[PDB]
């Protein structure tokens, strides 16, 4: 009956990468990756959380933090279109048009 | 030839040795002794 409990990652491949790849980092960088990984799936049952991750290189980050049931939903986040430009525009230029700051010409 | 980049450092500290009960303890016995010699 708990409510949800939200955690926002930010820039998730500064310190999660696939192991063994990185070298002289004395230890410190191959051991978070287990404990995260070991702490979002283990063999206690876990049913309140959301985690959630953001990033600039998808394809260097860990394989085996990918599959379902960790991470299952991966999306894209690309450049918009002649309507999403429309729609983007449409957005910033709400308030101006709202107290007549915004001329009839444009 | 191939310099080696640098290199990285990695810490792992001690217990620290206060050792001031025993002053208070010191203190407290001398005091002991003032009182004991008075009372005779």
């Amino acid at each position: 009956n708990s409510g949800l409990h939200i955690i926002i990652f930010d820039e998730i491949d500064a310190i999660c990468k696939q192991r063994g790849s990185m070298a002289g980092s004395t230890g410190v960088h191959d051991t978070v990756v287990n404990q995260l990984l070991s702490k979002i799936d283990g063999v206690e049952q876990l049913n309140n959380i959301l985690v959630i991750g953001m990033t600039n290189r998808p394809d260097l980050i860990d394989e085996a933090l990918l599959r379902p049931g960790r991470l299952e939903v991966k999306m894209e986040i690309g450049l918009p279109d002649e309507k999403g430009r429309l729609q983007i525009l449409h957005i910033h230029t709400a308030r101006m048009r709202g107290h007549q700051l915004l001329s009839a010409d444009v | 030839m191939a310099e080696d980049a640098d290199m990285r450092n990695e810490l792992e500290e001690m217990q620290r040795r206060a050792d001031q009960l025993a002053d208070e303890s010191l203190e407290s016995t001398r005091r002991m002794l003032q009182l004991v010699e008075e009372s005779k």
